[PDB]
RNA sequence: GCUCGUAUCAGUUUUAUGAGGUAAAGCGAAUGAUUAGAGGUUCCGGGGUCGAAAUGACCUUGACCUAUUCUCAAACUUUAAAUAUGUAAGAAGUCCUUGUUACUUAAUUGAACGUGGACAUUUGAAUGAAGAGCUUUUAGUGGGCCAUUUUUGGUAAGCAG
RNA sequence: GAGAACAGAAAUCUCCAGUAGAACAAAAGGGUAAAAGCCCCCUUGAUUUUGAUUUUCAGUGUGAAUACAAACCAUGAAAGU
RNA sequence: GGUUGCGGCCAUAUCUACCAGAAAGCACCGUUUCCCGUCCGAUCAACUGUAGUUAAGCUGGUAAGAGCCUGACCGAGUAGUGUAGUGGGUGACCAUACGCGAAACUCAGGUGCUGCAAUCU
């Protein structure tokens, strides 16, 4: 009796919630992130979520209210060849790059843009943003990993190093860095600086075409194709930060088509369900042929 | 040397099972509950009669064992073994208590009266309700008087007013007899070992049809 | 010799003989067992705006 | 001998649920409590901290405090011949709002709207309540609704 | 349509349960690591019973997993030890199988007399890619029945790998 | 006696809204008991055969499965009453560039307490209210017993609880 | 449950099912599944001052517990705890 | 309408066994210098997005499917129960009066709805 699911089994079984049957979210870590402080009464409390599909990052800033989540501002990766990012979408630097440009565009959003400038000559630095005389706090930001593992080097802790040198005050340690050494509780600003502007891929780059060219023809093919070299990756993604704080406004897509035009393509493709009648003909149908023997 | 029923007649109590609490109750004098021709087929055994309780009450396991061998030595000797089936259809769960010490007299002395006086079990009993079944015989209608007068046999066995009823069932079914016919002329029963299987009409068709062949094969 | 040990008979009727009326509700019950940190901002915001009446309308 | 501690004979009524045990859903947390807000106690079995007596399950009371993850309640508790006023610390999970509130807020909203009609109109508005009244004359037909005769049925075994 | 729910060796654990520990465990262990090019791992009692002679997290046995290329050749060093003779009672109904082997020279290593000879046990993961799915940690989900491995499909890969043969029992 | 004078009330209903796990019910729903009845490789209680040999072969409890309701539970339960029970049905109330603060907020955003404003002959259910809020002080009492009812021990008792 | 070579119903056990049928110092009952269980890393909040509150209650004490304040700490990337 | 991130309610959402999925997205997938953890780059870490998708995941259809959900003036006004009698009965218990009022062989229907941001022959 191995596959034994009995009625009872069913009845007495206690799903959990969607998104955990999904495996998308942790509610322990969910409850401490979106759980208010009851005597600050209706404040939001933001949460930086960043998520990490393949050949995409998502960035968003997000509170939570009663009939869901609410979205502030989002980045996405796909948007950095706006910025002029075009390869190495999902990298460290890029990850870094689009949690700049959700910081900018949060704070052009809520007005904080000129003040709290953030930091713009970047040397891996781990560096607080501190307090204005006179002034508005910072805009406060929790990171959201979700399910992401939290080790040191990971992109992960790039958007939220690109976030905190956007301006978002995004309370963290230093020593999830890349850079950071276990054995000396010293951060390293220039392995930091270098993971920031690409230097984990430009060396990759330079040891690959100095010791198997068949893997640089394989894979850099873009790179290649586009004639970038390593001394020219740190060029774009200097370029990038620069037009990333320069307009960080979103501007969006024009969809190509139309939203009921994408209706009425998906919905004629799609599968449709069969109506109570003719699923009792079915059932006639096969009451008739199958167990009648005609 | 037990004591007379009369103390133990009435539900006074809550039930008192045998359980992680009791765990030391003795066994009950009824094992057997089924007698006769017990591997019968429902269409073999069309009529039922019941010897119902009129009383709320509890019915002992020496009743019911003696009751019970009453009746059935009497199905036996006037019409054989395998001319009817006898089920006893009440359990004997309840554990009946007393406090027994040492018989002696002036025990006055050490008897320590009404102190500590909960009682150790030595006794089961069945809780019966009014219009619950005790008994229930299925056998032929050719039968009939002698079900009904082993029936009056075993009555004498009990505390209580007892009847017995005809039932408008089909044997053990739950299905008065022209339903029954009706189902059984139609392929909506299958006969298992000794009671009977329905064709629900909800269910897999594959199912349905796997079992109950001649429902379906027309 | 032993005795009655315990029951609640007449303790009704000797309660509601002159009994149950509900409690006597007070506007501004007390703060006490109230947050500090609110009644420090209470006291202060209170001062202020006693003193901004009186500054109103002396 | 005998027993009387803090959870004594709360066996069922902090049992959580059939097919509800576990984390407890957001909603709860994101509720927010003001001082004066009307609140509903129902301990979650699941979270042991700030839970109240069984005293007061099923009580509701009044929010006087508000801290970090709990609040303050006011109720009040009849001892003896009086009622004394007893203030607790309840976490949330245990805390849910009163609906009973929330209706007459909605009855109050309603009154002042038929009120603001009525210094537009004058058309004898009648804010009170009143119970169901005794039902008024109306008249029943026979179209296709003719009388059917009923008589007691004579008994019957049916086992 | 068979795009690439091939067949693949997702695992090869060879796993030698010693009585004891202390010497004769660190010779397993040494051999394994000979065997394998990494370090094993002891595995521990999970429970103890008198009448088996063996102490609850006593290091009861030695155990490595391989994977890939090394996983093949340790395979193939195996089955030609084996000859090429498994058993349908040697697959299991989930697509995986293994083989016991005795005198691990047979596999070719070089005798030293403080070994000695010991024995194992080769047991082969199948899968096909897409186990992923069922292992990594977002987004769990369990592979449907067409991706499944099966005792019919693994015998049948088995047997067109180096043509080996199967027994009827 | 005091402060007041018909209300900062009520052993009651109604309306609205909670809480419960008892009665009942249930056991082809979990736990635990519990009676019967088809088919299953005897490496997997104990009993004979083609015969020096076992998977080409049958019956006896059922270990282990098949969803078939025989019967149950104070210390079992999915469900789940009746009675009893918490709260609310307003003037200390409901809605507005505001005013205070060292708390809180990214932020005159919040939180609390308010000034200034709109609410009348129905001020927001019923019934009653031979006055309502108590202040001080002190007596006796602190063996109880008996009903219909729910109920524990006991065979029961004009018994014990 | 299908499994290895000694090796067996109860070592070594790879997969497949697995709503918790396990475990959580102890009695019982509640509670708990990316945990409250099992491993691993860090640790001393088992710290200081004094208040308020719940239970038994006379609303006395004792015991236990709850939510804060002001500190000082641990842990974590952090929210938090 | 499809899809993704973050969700709310937490089975109408779960579980079995089939079938379908254009585009995009998601995923499996390719690799191991650097940040990073194990016996194992299979989890986890990083790099590239170039070599195939129903192969899986995912989504949606299918099932007189198991569960689950909502209703019923066929069952049941039954079981239980508050209140009443100098009601019946030896009693056990029961009937009546004024009220309240409960699972399933049952039957019908259903098999996720939705909030914010983003993208799509």
């Amino acid at each position: 009796q191995k596959d034994a699911k009995s009625s009872a089994y069913s009845s007495r079984f206690q799903t959990p919630f969607r998104r955990r049957r999904e495996g998308k979210t942790d509610y322990y870590q969910r409850k401490r992130l979106v759980t208010q402080h009851k005597a600050k009464y209706n404040t939001p409390k933001y949460r930086l979520v960043v998520r990490f599909t393949n050949k995409d990052i998502i960035c968003q800033i997000i509170s939570s209210t009663i009939t869901g989540d609410v979205v502030l501002a989002a980045a996405y990766s796909h948007e950095l060849p706006r910025y002029g990012i075009t390869h190495g979408l999902t990298n460290w630097a890029a990850a870094y790059a689009t949690g700049l440009l959700i910081a900018r565009r949060t704070l052009q959003k809520l007005g904080l843009d000129e003040t709290y400038k953030g930091v713009e000559e970047v040397e891996g630095e781990y560096e607080l943003t501190e307090a204005v005389e006179d002034g508005p706090r910072p805009f406060k930001v929790f990171l959201d990993i979700g399910l992401q593992r939290t080790t040191t080097g990971a992109r992960v802790f790039g958007a939220l190093k690109g976030a905190s040198d956007g301006g978002l005050y995004v309370p963290h340690s230093e020593n999830r860095f890349p850079g950071w050494d276990f054995e000396t509780e010293e951060i390293d600003p220039e392995l930091l600086r270098s993971y920031i502007f690409g230097g984990h891929v430009s060396q990759y780059m330079e040891e690959l075409a100095d010791d198997d060219e068949e893997r640089f023809s394989e894979l850099f093919k873009g790179y290649l194709a586009d004639d970038i070299d390593a001394d020219s990756l740190e060029d774009i993604y200097t370029s990038a930060h620069e037009a990333i704080r320069a307009d960080p406004a979103f501007k969006p897509t024009e969809k190509k088509f139309t939203k009921e035009q994408y209706a009425a393509e998906s919905k004629k493709y799609r599968q449709t369900k069969l109506s109570k009648e003719e699923r009792a003909a079915r059932v006639a149908a096969k009451i008739a042929a199958l167990a009648g023997q005609q | 040397a037990r004591r007379p029923a009369r103390c133990y007649r009435y539900q006074k109590n809550k039930p008192y099972p045998k359980s992680r609490y009791n765990r030391a109750v003795p066994d009950s004098k009824i094992r057997i509950y089924d007698l006769g021709k017990k591997k019968a087929t429902v269409d073999e055994f069309p009529l039922c009669v019941h010897l119902v309780s009129n009383e709320l009450e509890q019915l002992s396991s020496e009743a019911l064992e003696a009751a019970r061998i009453c009746a059935n030595k009497y199905m036996t000797t006037v019409s054989g073994r395998d001319a009817f089936h006898l089920r006893v259809r009440v359990h004997p769960f309840h554990v009946l208590r007393i406090n027994k010490m040492l018989s002696c007299a002036g025990a006055d002395r050490l008897q320590q009266g009404m102190r500590g006086a909960w009682g150790k079990p030595h006794g089961l009993a069945a809780r019966v309700d009014i219009g619950q079944i005790i008994f229930s015989v299925r056998t032929k209608d050719s039968n009939k008087d002698v079900v009904v007068e082993g029936l009056r046999r075993a009555r004498y066995k009990f505390p209580g007013q007892q009847k017995i009823i005809l039932s408008k069932k089909w044997g053990f079914t739950n299905l008065d007899r022209p339903e029954y016919l009706k189902k059984r002329e139609a392929g909506e029963v299958k006969d298992d070992g000794a009671f009977v299987k329905f064709l629900s009409k909800k269910g897999s068709l594959e199912n349905n049809i796997r079992e109950f062949p001649e429902y379906f094969a027309a | 010799a032993k005795s009655k040990n315990h029951t609640a008979h007449n303790q009704t009727r000797k309660a509601h003989r002159n009994g149950i009326k509900k409690p006597k509700t007070y506007k501004y019950p007390s703060l006490k067992g109230v947050d500090p940190k609110f009644r420090r901002n209470h006291k202060h915001a209170l001062h202020g705006t006693a003193k901004a009446l009186a500054a109103a309308k002396k | 001998g005998k027993s009387h501690g803090y959870r004594s004979r709360t066996r069922y009524m902090f049992q959580r649920d059939f097919r509800k045990h576990g984390a407890v859903h957001l909603s709860t947390y994101l509720k927010v409590y003001k001082v004066g807000d009307i609140v509903d106690i129902k301990a979650n079995g699941s979270i042991q901290k700030g839970m109240p007596h069984k005293f007061y399950q099923g009580k509701t009371g009044v929010v006087y405090n508000v801290t970090k993850s709990s609040v303050g309640v006011i109720i009040n508790k009849m001892v003896g011949n009086r009622y004394l006023e007893k203030r607790l610390n309840l976490r949330v999970e245990h805390i849910k709002h009163s609906k009973c509130r929330q209706e007459f807020l909605e009855r109050v909203k309603a009154n002042a709207a038929k009120r603001a009609e009525a210094k537009a109109q004058g058309v004898a508005v009648q804010l009170k309540r009143q119970p169901a009244q005794p039902r008024e004359s109306r008249i029943v037909s026979t179209e296709g609704n003719v009388p059917q005769t009923l008589a007691p049925v004579p008994y019957e075994t049916f086992i | 349509q068979n795009p690439m729910r091939d067949l693949k060796i997702e695992k090869l654990v060879l796993n030698i349960s010693v009585g004891e520990s202390g010497d004769r465990l660190t010779r397993a262990s040494k051999v394994l690591e000979q065997l394998s090019g990494q370090t094993p791992v002891q595995s521990k009692a999970r429970y103890t019973v008198r009448t088996f002679g063996i102490r609850r997290n006593e290091k009861i046995a030695v155990h490595v997993t391989v994977r890939g290329p090394k996983a093949e050749e340790i395979l193939e060093r195996g089955l030609k030890v084996k000859e090429y003779q498994l058993r349908d009672r040697n697959f299991s109904a989930t697509g995986n199988f293994g083989f016991g082997i005795d005198e691990h020279i047979d596999l070719g290593i070089k005798y030293d007399p403080s070994i000695g000879i010991f024995g194992m046990d080769f047991y082969v993961v199948m899968n096909r890619p897409g186990a992923r799915v069922t292992r990594r940690k977002r987004c769990k989900g369990t592979v449907g029945n067409s991706h499944k491995t099966t005792k019919e499909d693994t015998v049948s890969w088995f047997k067109q790998k180096y043509d080996a043969d199967v027994l009827d029992k």
